[PDB]
């Protein structure tokens, strides 16, 4: 029972870590944008760039498509490395915290399977195809 | 004929020169601007008096029915024995039409467009009983009606 | 230690930094509604959660017009929480105002507390469905943000619309498709609605899929026009 | 948020730092907490104040 | 041959050019999605045709 | 019948699920009681949340929705916790009850066909 | 017009820098 | 009085019985539409749906308006078939194999709640599907096509069966009673129709239903059976794939003479001839086919590309002329002879492009006299009018509203009469 307890400790310590990784981190997005534009030929003639009035960089980028009229680093030490490789990097770190979390889950599932094995009940080993095993209990109610 | 529209202020009732047929012509000529405005400024306004639960209470009692606001209003009103006036609910329509003035009433018929114009030039209707900007008190009785409608 | 951007949609900022957000300006600073958090760089700053708000990852799916302006009025229907709401009135300031509804009680006190908090927002806490017992309060509005889960959206935006959206006014709906239809394809229930409105008078310009932040939810923005 | 808590939390709702510093490291969690006040608690003996 | 050219009408009767991640839509004829009510969809006709033509019951 | 309790499922449905609490509670997947149930939402684990309707004072689980609400957990009123006792295994009146989650149990099948009809109940 | 187009790519690598990536666009 | 139908899809129009067409699309939110029925007093109508639901959409504001009132507890596979006891308790004949019992009242705690489910039994190798379910009212009950080929009747109350019958060998596509409720009329996919009945002392007295005879009419199947019976009449008219309608004596459906009717009926002509150069002119939907005889020989082959409307109405005069009337366009077209074939040259006319011609004629070669759908005259060359007497409007003019339309329009070198439905003719020197 108190080794339970640990785990299950250490597992919901593991998932508000990322809930708050998640929060303070963003993600692109990916979604279809479809034009509804009624005559046939101006619908054959579309461009994103007079339509979004921008260049097609700021074009296929979707998060700022600021446009030439809003457009009428130096900030950050060398942004081309250190930046991304800090983007990169927590975003790893959100996934390592994911996955400690997922395998915390799993222990605990297998020490909770013992500990009910143990309490009481009259039960069945049944061995599946795999070679997993699992019980089943009789059907009985506790009384 | 008249119009009747209600605010976060008072009831006010406009003349116009006739109907559905100034309903046509009023979205025909787009006329919801300063135009329609000295078209048809006032005919009449009746406050009710500004205390908390007597506002609550009118706007309240709006809702299911007739005011007594709504009463004097109604004896201010008349001057024919028959009359005919639009109100856009038919609820607070049908219960003028059993109440005492005993003149016709009208529901919703394509006055929508009638009460979006005087609905938006309002404010500048304001110079015809309160030129004041109503929008606090507008909020002071959306906040009291829902702490109303809350049990609280 | 942080830079910010300015966002096409005008009241809409990014901070870019070490770690990249999405944020507005504050009007009643010391505070912080939802247990979101904050940046104050000077002028406070307070982000949104795209997986916490539609509107966000509306804008930040890629939006190109949005009508909601900082000096505008806007009716917001199906304000559960008001968390939205509250960067609703952060996004318009104090010359534009907020009209939001919500139907029951709990989301309603939550709001009743949160437009207390603030200037910009009256709270309507009257049923949406009938739109008379606060066309006594609303005040001819110019845009419309409206997610009802309710699957009569279409009748509900339009009785809305009509009685109180300006012409040319901008109307921008949420949709999820698992509660219209869920049989079928989202896509096919996003094409059902489209005409649904078109029907009712609006100009469709712009539909848009949340696809990376919620599960088949769609976002469709449009012109309104010539009514009463 | 104290009507939503369970009840063992509401049991354990004053002593968190023996109640974590147990569960870490591997102890038996403190049982008492806030109640300890009331006077059905102060009223008991033993064993009988942690049921 | 004709093959083609009824591609070509095909491809004159779609209403839509996937613009690189973008895509683009129009809407129909008022007067006709007005006058007339709209289509059948052909789950709806292969589900019960299907089931009236079903081969357990020898129909023929 | 109270109006408290709304998302309320039928004979049928009624059927259905507590055959599937019998099938849970036999291979031990089931959390019994309001103040468990309430702790399984809390980490996080639990499938789905079966409550009951006559349990009066009705509020005490009344305060099940709102977390499940806010963590997208489906729910049903069924109408009777003796009844809801008996299918789930114990000598007692039970008022809710929660399945837990083992994605390789032997009843995943039937656990994922009555989340699937709550929840188009629900929606 | 080319005043236009200069102070047009201008501010343009000054954004194209803030928010992109190409190595790092893909993990 | 409005006519509502289902096409295949998620709408519901109501029609418009003056123009023919469709006063409103009224687009019921949640999915597919399987089948519709209104209620007692016409104040509700209830579509069901295969998602499963059942929707409430209420008439009241006479035509033009629908609103969408409520939607019924939803369950799983798709509904087939509706009926309304009253307007309290919806009935939903529903694909899985069972009968689902809706409760569609008001102000009641049990509103929308499905309250009863009643399974019909299942076949062997096969999902059946329970196609038809009407109610009974005199007995309390309701009855069952099944797609095995059953006729249940289950009593309401209670909500469980008392008669079971393996009726006839395939699966039951129609039902309906008579007024008195003394003959369920089933009406098969293996072309019979059974009646079972209930009109004798003890039959009444204890419920039996006992199914008196069958009889078989019709060549394919059965797709649509409905009775009527008043001082006047007592038929009952079946229809399917046989494209026709058969008519029979309703009480004495065993012992009595039917009828037959023809399947076409050329009420709407579909073929007219020019004795100028030997032609005989067809059209079907958005097609068009010209053939000159002497043998017989194709001269045109038109497909209109871009017609959505069935073509109603064409002529072609002496000449090479013709012309093509929509309900919704109009369209005109110019031929020319290159030996056995021809072709075609279509003109323009906005006046035939956003009227909407019914009738067509031809005075002669020239000109052309329009009756358009809202009962107006056209004058064309290639906007000249004549107006018209109105008759005033009688009960049955209101109620049906097209009895006062223009039926006939007849054409000579300066000549016209005029007929409406009431039976009016007016002579036009145009």
């Amino acid at each position: 029972t108190q080794d339970s307890n640990y785990v299950r400790t250490l597992r919901q310590i593991e998932l508000k870590k990322l809930e708050k990784g998640a929060k303070q981190l963003m993600f692109k997005s990916s979604g279809n944008h479809t034009i509804f534009v009624d005559s046939r030929e101006k619908m054959n003639e579309f461009t994103p760039e007079k339509f979004f009035n921008t260049t097609s960089e700021m074009v296929n980028r979707s998060e700022n498509r600021l446009t030439k009229d809003q457009l009428a680093n130096a900030s950050s030490i060398m942004p081309k490395e250190s930046l991304d490789k800090k983007k990169l990097k927590k975003f790893k770190q959100v996934k390592q915290h994911l996955q400690r979390e997922t395998q915390l889950k799993q222990v605990q599932q297998r020490m909770d399977a013992q500990r009910e094995l143990l309490k009481k009940g009259s039960k069945k080993k049944i061995v599946d195809s795999s070679g997993k095993i699992s019980f089943k209990w009789k059907k009985q109610r506790k009384r | 004929a008249y119009v009747l529209t209600e605010t976060s202020a008072g009831y006010a009732l406009l003349k116009a020169s006739d109907k559905i047929y100034k309903s046509s012509s009023l979205i025909q000529d787009l006329d919801s601007s300063d135009k329609v405005l000295k078209e048809f400024k006032i005919a009449a306004f009746s406050k009710f008096n500004s205390a908390a639960n007597a506002l609550e209470e009118a706007n309240s009692i709006i809702e299911g029915k007739v005011s007594s606001q709504l009463e004097k209003l109604l004896e201010e009103i008349k001057k024919d024995k028959k009359s005919t006036l639009i109100v856009s609910e038919t609820k607070l329509a049908n219960a003028i039409n059993k109440l005492g003035l005993n003149f016709n009433v009208v529901s919703d018929a394509v006055t929508l467009d009638i009460y979006r114009a005087i609905k938006e030039y309002l404010p500048e209707l304001l110079p015809g009983m309160s030129d004041n900007d109503l929008s606090k008190m507008s909020l002071g009785l959306a906040h009291s009606i829902g702490r109303h409608k809350l049990k609280f | 230690k942080v830079v910010i951007e300015p966002h096409r949609h005008a009241g809409v900022y990014i901070a870019r930094g070490k770690e990249d957000l999405l944020v507005t300006k504050n009007m009643a600073p010391g505070e912080s509604v939802y247990g979101e958090k904050r940046i104050s760089v000077k002028v406070e700053y307070r982000v949104w959660n795209p997986f916490r708000s539609k509107l966000a990852a509306g804008i930040m799916g890629g939006l190109d017009e949005l009508f909601i302006a900082p000096g505008k009025k806007v009716l917001y229907l199906g304000a559960a929480s008001g968390t939205s709401v509250s960067h609703v009135s952060d996004v318009v300031g104090p010359e534009g105002v907020v009209y939001a509804v919500e139907f029951s009680h709990r989301p309603g006190r939550e709001l009743i507390s949160m437009a207390k908090k603030r200037p910009n927002i009256i709270p309507i806490i009257e049923d949406a469905r009938h739109p008379q017992k606060y066309r006594m309060l609303i005040g001819m509005v110019d845009c419309v943000f409206a997610d009802v889960a309710q699957p009569d959206q279409a009748r509900i935006i339009a009785l809305n619309s009509h009685m109180f959206l300006k012409d040319q006014g901008g109307v921008v709906i949420s949709i999820k498709a698992n509660c219209i239809d869920s049989t079928v394809d989202a896509e096919t229930v996003f094409a059902r609605e489209v005409q649904k409105l078109r029907e009712e008078r609006i100009k469709p310009l712009e539909q848009l899929t949340l696809e990376p932040y919620e599960r088949d939810h769609c976002i469709v923005v449009g012109r309104y026009m010539r009514s009463g | 948020s104290l009507a939503k808590s369970p009840a063992s939390t509401i049991q354990i709702l004053g002593a968190e730092k023996a109640l974590f510093r147990a569960l870490k490291t591997k102890h038996d969690t403190p049982k008492y907490g806030l109640l300890y006040h009331a006077s059905l608690v102060g009223q008991a003996t033993g064993k009988n104040k942690g049921k | 041959i004709k093959t083609k050219k009824r591609k070509t009408l095909k491809n004159l009767r779609k209403d839509s050019v996937k613009r690189g991640k973008f895509r683009v839509q129009l809407l129909s004829t008022t007067q006709d999605s007005k006058t007339l009510p709209p289509k059948k969809e052909s789950s709806i006709i292969r589900s019960k045709d299907r089931w009236l033509n079903r081969k357990a019951l020898n129909k023929g | 019948p109270n109006p408290k309790a709304f998302p309320l499922a039928d004979a049928a449905l009624t059927q259905q699920i507590l055959d599937v609490v019998q099938q849970a509670a036999n291979l031990r997947q089931l959390k019994k009681g309001a103040n468990e149930a309430t702790k399984t939402l809390n980490r996080g684990i639990s499938e789905f949340i079966i409550m009951a309707a006559d349990c009066e004072p009705i509020e005490i689980l009344l305060h099940l929705p709102l977390l499940c609400e806010d963590k997208n957990v489906p729910y049903v009123f069924v109408p009777s916790r003796v009844a809801l006792g008996r299918a789930c295994g114990v000598s007692r009146p039970v008022i809710a009850a929660s399945i837990t989650t083992n994605d390789a149990s032997a009843i995943k099948t039937q656990i994922y066909a009555v989340k699937d009809k709550i929840e188009t109940l629900l929606i | 017009r080319k005043y236009l187009n200069k102070l047009i790519k201008r501010n343009s690598q000054n954004l194209r820098s803030w928010d992109l990536e190409e190595e790092v666009r893909d993990e | 009085l409005r006519l509502f139908s289902i096409g295949g899809s998620t709408v519901v129009t109501e029609w418009d019985l003056a123009t023919g067409l469709p006063l409103r699309n009224y687009d019921c939110n949640s999915g597919v539409i399987w089948s519709i029925s209104i209620n007692d007093s016409q104040d509700k109508l209830s579509v069901g749906c295969d998602n499963g639901t059942v929707v409430l959409i209420d008439i009241s504001g006479g035509p033009g308006v629908l609103e969408h009132d409520t939607i019924l507890m939803r369950q799983e596979a798709r509904v087939l078939t509706l009926a309304w006891k009253k307007d309290d308790f919806v009935i939903g004949g529903c694909s899985d194999g069972r009968i689902r019992i809706w409760s569609a009242q008001k102000n009641d705690e049990n509103m929308g709640r499905l309250l009863h489910t009643m399974k019909v039994d299942k076949a062997k190798k096969e999902s059946t599907l329970v196609w038809s379910v009407i109610y009974l009212p005199r007995t309390d009950q309701i009855a069952s096509g099944d797609s095995t080929g059953s006729i249940k009747f289950w009593d309401f109350q209670f909500a469980t069966l008392n008669q079971s019958f393996k009726a006839h060998d395939a699966d039951v596509l129609c039902l309906t009673t008579d007024t008195d409720n003394n003959y369920v009329f089933s009406a098969g996919v293996d072309r019979k129709i059974f009646q079972f009945s209930q009109n004798t002392n003890k039959s009444q007295k204890n419920n039996r239903w006992v199914n008196s005879s069958n009889r078989l009419l019709h060549g394919n199947d059965i797709r649509a059976i409905c009775a009527y019976q008043s001082k006047g009449a007592d038929f009952l008219v079946s229809g399917g794939v046989e494209k026709t309608l058969v008519i029979n004596s309703l009480t004495s459906f065993s012992n009595g003479n039917y009828r037959k009717m023809p399947t076409v009926e050329p009420y709407s002509k579909n073929v007219l001839v020019n004795k100028e150069q030997r032609l005989v002119v067809s059209w079907s939907e958005s097609t068009v086919k010209i053939w000159t005889m002497g043998n017989y020989k194709l001269v045109c082959k038109l497909t209109l590309k871009d017609d959505q409307n069935i073509s109603t109405c064409s002529l072609s005069p002496d000449g090479q002329v013709l012309v093509v009337g929509r309900p919704s366009t109009t369209k005109v077209f110019h031929l020319q002879p290159v030996g056995n074939k021809l072709k075609v040259t279509k003109l323009d006319n906005d006046l035939l492009l956003r009227t909407s011609t019914k009738l067509v004629k031809f005075i002669d070669n020239s000109k052309i006299v329009i009756c358009s759908c809202e009962d107006d005259v056209f004058i064309v060359d290639l906007p000249q009018e004549v107006e018209l007497l109105e008759v005033t409007s009688t009960k049955s003019s209101i109620k049906v509203p097209y009895i006062n339309r223009i039926n006939h329009l007849e054409v000579d070198q300066n000549i016209a009469v005029i007929s409406r439905g009431c039976g009016v003719v007016d002579i036009l020197d145009l």
